[PDB]
């Protein structure tokens, strides 16, 4: 009754071609307790991808958050549109509905973010092979619209413009409100700096129908290299890639008992050209795995872990590390043994490499 | 040691892409080691790592001679090039389509 | 390119299938033990006569007299107890055997459904039993090798209760710690249950940790079980010979002697071109009927003792071949994977330099190199000084050399031939212990391929081409088959030695002077049946009288210089004699055919070609010394007098 | 008190070769469909001195890759340019290692 | 019974040759060997320090 | 697969005086400590440690 | 825990091992799983809620 053990299932489905349109099936079960002072914590969240239009470089993603906790039911639907303008410079015009039982606002965004690498020096690229830390800053500018359509969200926005027209220091503690919680924290264990905000606009025009409030405000992310959105910045994007409708479901629950996970869906950028002819199924990104160590940290467990990566015909792996275990003449199986340990490593916060290096 | 790294090569084999003659004399001569996920340019520190024996750069044939003629132009069996005129350099023989 | 000996290889293979390979060959196993215990009924309960002792049988028989089974009785109705025991435990085994063979099924199909309960057993987490599983571990081990190995000594120690359970109750054996007598082996076994419980307990709440295996456990572990299961093999082999020559084992091995059996393709009584059977030698015997073999003579108890110690001794001499060369499969595997650089143990790490490897393999081939240039000098020295060239008599032969006094309580009668045999053991060890560090160490890269710009990139690849006007045979697999030839060479000793031969001399006992006066100038009350040359002449006049014998030595004959056809360098040669042979069958075009004949004579790959040699010489080499073993004991305890006073 | 559905089944190119390097082995011919005759052996002198290369037929020889990714050649003569210029001995070279070797002072290997 | 199975093992030694007298001077041999995968990113990583 | 750490060196700061006679091995410096827990929490282990 | 009389457990993160009149007794596996949790800065919940 004491022992503590994770039970999880890894497929990775690669496609042929230079493409990788890879699908990933996951499944995970732990006995441990959840790190949420609200339970049972129970979330679903849908995310698929469409190519608007190719000649435009337009995709569109809509995102389903879904989730119950302590009885309570929330919900963060987003449609919107992204566009890649430069390879610094992208920008997104979208909408969407956060539903938080009887409470439900609708908010519209315009929204340019402009990722710019600290050092563009062409002797890292010559030398490293294989680029993990790569600083950089992100300057986000948000113009948010909400249709002013209740009594106590009409206070919400009344509140707010006191409460910037009268603190200066307004700039400093919006991070403290924006990271609720172990938030806080994360930004610090996984490299991440938030630069206090700047409030470009804060107007309030009416439609016929009702008050429509409109905030245009910037910030600014800076990675010290451990962050994917920085680092992995044109990995992040692969518009030229989708031609095909992707997308992944995810849904975990938790209650006191344990955690169960269920992660199905299809995308691309799964796979990248490392150089030397291997493709490489793509670096783990560290903000997850840091992030999922903070509460990985909580507890200890036996290791039950099996990742079943299905190559496409013709091709084979020619680096694992560690080794699979066994192999049915397509599919590369590791199962229990270093990559227990590997996996044990990355639930406890470790950012080891898991170098699975496939070829013609 | 010889199972790190390829194991065939005692120093790291660098060999050299035909990145030659096209502008200024293209200074960045593309030196390519035999794992290839890197691809280097010829600073004084790769020199110094090969006077130390731990790399050795290769030239092949079946390409664009690379400044054949302009790095060096010893060619007393056509292959005596060698980078600071006293460098005992190798190179690589490719005639592969020429010959039946 | 997977072959016909490739689809059953363990890197296709899970953890399942080879849990199920494993429950198939287990239940396989028990039919064939039905098959051995029906063939040891003499004589059959429905009030007949029954099988003509096989040698399986034979082997198998002083370990059922151990038990209540198989009585060592001439009389009829307990020899009919003795078929009824034996009948009822080979359709005991066959019942277990069907069951395990199920399973084994069920493991290979990963279909685990139990029909009174319909649920999947999950084989990476499971409880092994209703309640005792829950008592003991609370779960499964995590799918490593390393946490099984508590479970796996927890059920060697629960087949062990059962063992002394068996015993207690159906074979009616008391434990009592009187080891001389047969009723201690299940107080031993409540003993190791213990033990074996303890240690699994411990190896479960702490494994222990040799992270080499884990990653690719289907060569790794393979590898190191089979070299320490060959070494087990042969303690097991050793123990054997050193016990059943025992007193404690006499009345369930020298009672062998006294018996006599009736064997598959021993002599028949000879009937004449005219017998009217409406002339025949042997009359008191039926037509066509197997003559007595006695016991006494035949020395049967030490034929079948030298069957199973040799057995053994073989198969663990093999096993250990085969383990190194699984590893050697595994550390180029990992060789070409980029990981030898970083498995980070002391099996590896302390191989990793490759001048280790050098001084390793040259002290090895400095002491194989002494030693056997030691024992063979004695031996040369002692053949020529017994056949007396160069003038030189028994006189200046090593017969002085005897075993160290403090060295001597391990041999019956001190001489050279125990000095010699230890020497060429040793020898012989370390003469295939340099191809198995070959391929411990060399299994990518030798320090001559380092030096010349070559790799090993496969386990079977044939060679490198006549550059350096050599490159034959530098695959882990040609030194594993070099292994296996130098390895005859040690088994012969060890048959022979156990058969009972002077190893000492070439030719001891022949008609020579010297020769003879061998046993008289070395003060030995064991005459040694003969001299390694002389070996042949003296145990062939069995090999000879039975016709069985005889079969076997023929097709094992041909079976080895069938095998010299694809060991020597002849492949090229053969290819282009078989596209000449497939240029004549197409010339049976125009014989009246009308038949295209797609028919391309084959010839074996050189990866193939050594593999079948291999095979074919050592299947001959040891089918003959199945005779060996199969002729007799022959030895007779009575020195040889001088042929001059 | 309430929760959501969930089901969790968890628990329970222009290849090239280097005659200087290459040594006359020929495991590229049994890697080459006959039907192309890419590989051909060259002879220079004695035989067992090294004497016959091999080399490719760039027109004949149309991108299968199967010589080099089969990665049989001890020599690392078989070597591949791509379109970028890069060349590769091994499709996977094992990575350059700094060794040195480690001795316990109280455990047995010291 | 016990908790948290399947732990690696590290194997560590350490000597501290002191020297006496007002001399605070020192001899440290230390060697380590974990079984446990490190966290580098680019994990084949060895490096030698001569100070 | 692992981690192999071999350290040799010969330092004169190792000991430190303290008060009534008392000489010390120095404190071990905490940042050190500190800077190994975030890579040192990442697995369970077992430690065979001597020192001399 | 023991309640105010008249006071039953009724919704609770792992249930209670034991239960006395009017005493509760939380231990085994579940809440051994919790403690370690919150030794090591789990920050989870063990909602105990009791009613008249
Ligand atoms: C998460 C870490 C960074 C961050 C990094 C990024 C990244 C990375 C991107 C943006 C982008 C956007 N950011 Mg941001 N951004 C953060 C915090 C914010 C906050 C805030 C106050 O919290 C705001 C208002 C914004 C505002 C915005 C928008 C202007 C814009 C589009 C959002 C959208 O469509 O989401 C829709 C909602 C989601 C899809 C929900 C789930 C989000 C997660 C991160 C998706 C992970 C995908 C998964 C691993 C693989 C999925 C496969 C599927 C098939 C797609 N960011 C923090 C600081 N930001 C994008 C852009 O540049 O716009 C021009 C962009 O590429
Ligand atoms: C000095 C140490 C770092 C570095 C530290 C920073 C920091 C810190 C910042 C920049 C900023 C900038 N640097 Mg810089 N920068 C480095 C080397 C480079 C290299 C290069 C050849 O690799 C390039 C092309 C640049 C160029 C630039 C732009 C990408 C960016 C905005 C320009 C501006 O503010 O003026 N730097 C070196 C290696 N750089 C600024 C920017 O806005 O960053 C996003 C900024 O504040
Ligand atoms: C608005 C969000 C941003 C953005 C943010 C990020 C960030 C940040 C990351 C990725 C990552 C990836 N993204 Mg993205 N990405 C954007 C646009 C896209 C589009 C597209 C054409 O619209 C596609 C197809 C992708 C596809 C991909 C993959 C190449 C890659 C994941 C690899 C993997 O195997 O995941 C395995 C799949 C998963 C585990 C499935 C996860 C599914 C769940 C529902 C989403 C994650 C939830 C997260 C944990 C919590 C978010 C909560 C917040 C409060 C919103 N991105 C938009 C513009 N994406 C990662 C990567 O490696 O980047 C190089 C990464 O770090
Ligand atoms: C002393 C006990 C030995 C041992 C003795 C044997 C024997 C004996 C056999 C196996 C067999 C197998 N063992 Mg084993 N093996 C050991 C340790 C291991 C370990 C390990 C510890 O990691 C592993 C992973 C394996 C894995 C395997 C597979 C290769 C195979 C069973 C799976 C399968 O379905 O086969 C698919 C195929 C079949 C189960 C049957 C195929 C048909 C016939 C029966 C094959 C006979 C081959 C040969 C003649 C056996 C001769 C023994 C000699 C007479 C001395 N062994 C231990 C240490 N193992 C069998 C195998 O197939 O060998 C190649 C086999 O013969
Ligand atoms: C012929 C005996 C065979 C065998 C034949 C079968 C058959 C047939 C079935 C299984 C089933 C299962 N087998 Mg089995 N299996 C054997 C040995 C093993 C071993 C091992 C110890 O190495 C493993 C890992 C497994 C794995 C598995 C489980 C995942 C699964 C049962 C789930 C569970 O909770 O059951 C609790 C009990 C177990 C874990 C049983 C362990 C094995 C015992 C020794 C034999 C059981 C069958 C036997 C005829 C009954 C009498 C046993 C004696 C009282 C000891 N088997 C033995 C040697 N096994 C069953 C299934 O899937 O269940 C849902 C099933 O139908
Ligand atoms: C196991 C696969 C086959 C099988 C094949 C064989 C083979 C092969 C032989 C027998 C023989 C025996 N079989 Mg059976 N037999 C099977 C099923 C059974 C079952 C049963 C209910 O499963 C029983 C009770 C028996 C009964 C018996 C006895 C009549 C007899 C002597 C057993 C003994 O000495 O064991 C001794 C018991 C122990 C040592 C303890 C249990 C095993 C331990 C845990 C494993 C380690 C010991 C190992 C066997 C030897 C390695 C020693 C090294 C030093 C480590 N068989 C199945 C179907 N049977 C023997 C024979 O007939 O002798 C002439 C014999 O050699
Ligand atoms: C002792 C228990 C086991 C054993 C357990 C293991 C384990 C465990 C591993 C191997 C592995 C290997 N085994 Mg082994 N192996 C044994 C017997 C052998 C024999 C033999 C005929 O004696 C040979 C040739 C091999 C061959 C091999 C290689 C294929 C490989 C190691 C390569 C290397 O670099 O080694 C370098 C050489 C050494 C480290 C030699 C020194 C050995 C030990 C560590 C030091 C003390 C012993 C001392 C020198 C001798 C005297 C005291 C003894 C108590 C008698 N094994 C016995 C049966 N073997 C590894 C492999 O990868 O498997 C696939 C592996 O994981
Ligand atoms: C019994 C033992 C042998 C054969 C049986 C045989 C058969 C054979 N071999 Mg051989 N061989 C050796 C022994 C035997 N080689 C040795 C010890 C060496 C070491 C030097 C050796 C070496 C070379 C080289 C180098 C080359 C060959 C060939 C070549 C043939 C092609 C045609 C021919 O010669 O037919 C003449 C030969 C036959 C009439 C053989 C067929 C019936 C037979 C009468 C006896 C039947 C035995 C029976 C088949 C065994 C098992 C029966 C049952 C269990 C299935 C060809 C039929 C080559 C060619 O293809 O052209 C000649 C070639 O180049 N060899
Ligand atoms: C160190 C090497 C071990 C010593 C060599 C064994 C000699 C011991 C000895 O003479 O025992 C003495 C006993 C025999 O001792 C006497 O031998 C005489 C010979 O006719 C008679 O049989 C006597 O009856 C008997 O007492 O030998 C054994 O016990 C034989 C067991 C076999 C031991 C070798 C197994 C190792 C396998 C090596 C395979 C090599 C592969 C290459
Ligand atoms: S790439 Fe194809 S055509 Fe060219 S040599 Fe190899 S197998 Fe022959
Ligand atoms: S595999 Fe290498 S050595 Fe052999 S023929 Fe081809 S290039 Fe030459
Ligand atoms: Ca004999």
């Amino acid at each position: 009754n004491d022992v503590t053990t994770a039970h999880s299932d890894y497929e990775i489905v690669l496609e042929g071609g230079s493409s990788s349109w890879g699908k990933v099936k996951a499944r995970a079960k732990v006995n441990a307790p959840p790190a949420s002072p609200l339970l049972p914590a129970d979330c679903d969240v849908k995310l698929n991808v469409k190519p608007l239009d190719p000649a435009k470089g337009f995709v569109r993603i809509s995102a389903v958050f879904e989730s119950i906790v302590d009885s309570t039911k929330n919900k963060l639907t987003i449609e919107a549109d992204i566009a890649n303008e430069t390879k610094e410079r992208r920008i997104s015009v979208g909408e969407g509905m956060v539903s938080v039982g009887d409470f439900s606002h609708t908010f519209s965004f315009e929204g340019s973010v402009v990722n710019l690498f600290y050092y563009r020096s062409d002797a890292v690229r010559r030398n490293v092979p294989n680029p993990i830390y790569m600083q950089g800053r992100q300057f986000h500018d948000i113009l948010m619209k909400v249709p002013l359509d209740n009594n106590d969200l009409i206070d919400t926005w009344e509140g707010t413009v006191k409460a910037i027209g009268s603190t200066g220091a307004f700039n400093d503690w919006i991070r403290d409100f924006w990271f609720i919680g172990p938030a806080f924290t994360a930004l610090n264990e996984g490299g991440q700096r938030i630069s206090r905000i700047e409030v470009n606009g804060l107007n309030t025009e009416s439609g016929p129908k009702g008050p429509v409030g409109v905030s245009r405000w910037r910030f600014s992310h800076g990675g010290s290299g451990m962050v994917d959105s920085i680092s992995r910045w044109a990995e992040l994007f692969p518009s030229d890639k989708l031609n095909r409708p992707a997308q992944v479901e995810a849904g975990f629950r938790s209650d006191s008992q344990g955690i169960e996970v269920k992660v199905d869906g299809e995308f691309p950028g799964v796979s990248v050209d490392a150089g030397g002819g291997l493709r490489r199924i793509l670096n783990h990104p560290l903000i997850p795995l840091v992030h999922h160590g903070m509460v990985g940290k909580f507890n200890n467990f036996n290791v039950d872990a099996q990742l079943k990566v299905v190559l496409p015909k013709g091709y084979k792996i020619r680096y694992a590390a560690p080794q699979y275990r066994s192999q049915n003449l397509e599919e590369y199986r590791w199962s229990g043994g270093a990559y227990a340990r590997w996996v044990e490593h990355v639930c406890k916060g470790g950012v080891g490499q898991f170098e699975i290096l496939y070829a013609q | 040691g010889p199972w790190s790294g390829n194991a065939v090569h005692k120093a790291e084999k660098y060999f050299i892409t035909s990145a030659k003659r096209d502008r200024d004399g293209k200074l960045q001569i593309e030196l390519v080691p035999a794992s290839g996920r890197r691809k280097l340019s010829p600073t004084p520190e790769m020199i110094r790592r090969l006077i130390d024996g731990e790399i050795e750069i290769y030239i092949l044939t079946t390409q664009p001679d690379i400044a054949i003629d302009m790095n060096k132009e010893i060619i007393d069996m056509e292959n005596r090039y060698v980078i600071d005129f006293d460098k005992r350099g190798v190179k690589w023989t490719m005639r592969e389509i020429p010959v039946f | 390119s997977t072959k016909w000996y490739q689809i059953f290889d363990t890197e296709k293979l899970d953890d399942e299938q080879v849990v199920g390979g494993h429950l198939a060959l287990l239940g396989v196993l028990g039919f064939i033990m039905g098959i051995y215990y029906i063939s040891g009924i003499q004589v059959f309960p429905w009030g007949a006569p029954g099988f003509h002792d096989n040698w399986f049988y034979l082997t198998i028989k002083p370990r059922m007299v151990s038990l209540g089974i198989d009585t060592y009785s001439t009389k009829t109705a307990d020899l009919e107890a003795a078929g009824a025991r034996l009948l009822g435990w080979a359709a005991f085994h066959f019942l277990v055997g069907s069951v395990l063979i199920f399973g084994g099924w069920r493991h290979w199909t990963h279909n685990l459904t139990n029909p009174f309960t319909g649920r999947c057993g999950n084989f990476r987490d499971f409880r092994f039993l209703g309640k005792f599983g829950d008592v003991v571990f609370n779960g499964t081990s995590a799918k490593s090798y390393k946490e099984a190995l508590g479970p796996h000594a927890v059920y060697m120690s629960l087949l062990f209760l059962g063992w002394g359970i068996v015993m207690w109750a159906i074979l009616g054996f008391a434990p009592i710690p009187d080891f001389q007598t047969i009723n201690s082996e299940t107080f031993m076994s409540f003993v190791f249950a213990v033990i074996f419980f303890a240690l699994g307990i411990y190896w479960w709440n702490n494994p222990p940790n040799a992270a080499i295996h884990l990653n690719d456990d289907m060569k790794a572990a393979f590898s190191v079980h089979l070299t320490a299961i060959g070494y087990i093999n042969i303690a097991l082999g050793c123990i054997a010979f050193v016990a059943f020559q025992q007193p404690s084992f006499a009345p369930y091995y020298k009672e062998l002697d006294k018996l006599v059996f009736y064997l598959y393709g021993e002599p028949f009584n000879r009937v004449s071109f005219n017998f009217v059977e409406q002339a025949k030698e042997f009359a008191d015997f039926p037509a066509y009927a197997i003559l007595p073999k006695s016991g006494e003579a035949f020395g049967m108890a030490r034929v079948v003792t030298n069957l199973i110690v040799f057995n053994h001794i073989i198969c663990g001499v093999l096993y250990v071949f085969a383990g190194v060369y699984h590893g050697g499969q595994y550390l180029l595997k990992i060789q070409l994977n980029g990981m030898y650089n970083q498995i980070k143990s002391i099996w590896i790490t302390k191989g990793r330099d490759q001048e280790v490897q050098v001084k390793i393999l040259g002290t090895v081939m400095a002491l194989c190199f002494a030693t056997m240039l030691s024992v063979y000098a004695v031996i040369v020295w002692n053949t020529i000084c017994e056949l007396n060239i160069f003038g030189t008599n028994i006189t200046m032969s090593f017969y002085w050399l005897k075993p160290l006094p403090i060295f001597q309580w391990m041999f019956a009668d001190p001489s050279i031939n125990d000095w010699v045999m230890a020497h060429v053991i040793t020898a012989g060890s370390l003469f295939s212990l340099i191809a198995l560090v070959r391929i411990a160490f060399f299994a990518h890269t030798s320090p001559l391929w380092d030096d010349l710009g070559l790799k090993k990139n496969s386990y079977s690849f044939p060679c490198l081409g006549p550059v350096y006007g050599g490159t034959c045979g530098v695959s882990i697999q040609d030194q594993l088959w070099f292994a296996m030839l130098w390895g005859i060479k040690g088994l012969s000793a060890v048959c022979w030695y156990i058969d009972g031969a002077w190893i000492a001399s070439m030719m001891y006992g022949v008609p020579a002077a010297d020769a003879k006066a061998w046993d008289s100038i070395a003060h030995l009350h064991h005459h040694y049946t003969s001299g390694i040359f002389y070996y042949f002449w003296t145990e062939t006049v069995t090999i000879f009288s039975s016709s069985h014998l005889s079969t076997i030595l023929m097709i094992g004959h041909l079976v080895w210089f069938i095998s010299f056809a694809v060991w020597f360098e002849d492949r090229g040669s053969r290819l282009e004699g078989a596209d000449i042979q497939t240029r004549t069958i197409r010339w049976l075009g125009k014989k009246f055919l009308n038949r295209d004949v797609n028919f391309r004579f084959p010839v074996l790959t050189i990866s193939d070609s050594k593999l079948a040699g291999t095979f074919l010489y050592f299947g001959g080499t040891f089918m003959l010394v199945f005779l060996f073993l199969a002729n007799g004991f022959y030895q007779t305890n009575s020195p040889l007098p001088p042929p001059v006073s | 008190p309430v929760e959501n559905k969930n089901q969790a089944p968890a628990p329970g190119k222009h290849y090239f070769i280097i005659e200087n390097l290459c040594v006359g082995c020929g495991l590229c011919l049994d890697k080459c469909p006959p039907k192309v005759n890419a590989i051909g052996y060259k002879f220079y002198g004695d035989v067992q001195e090294g004497g016959f290369r091999c080399y490719i037929d760039q027109a004949a020889c149309i991108s299968c890759s199967a010589c080099f990714s089969g990665d049989e050649c001890p020599s690392g003569a078989l070597i591949e340019v791509l379109p970028d210029g890069e060349v590769l001995d091994f499709s996977y070279t094992p990575p350059e290692r700094l060794d040195f070797d480690l001795r316990f002072l109280h455990r047995f290997h010291r | 019974l016990f908790g948290s199975n399947d732990v690696t093992t590290a194997h560590s030694d350490y000597e501290i040759v002191l020297e006496g007298g007002s001399s605070s001077w020192g001899k440290v041999k230390a060697r380590a060997k974990v079984n446990a995968p490190p966290a580098s990113p680019l994990l084949p990583a060895d490096c030698d320090v001569k100070l």
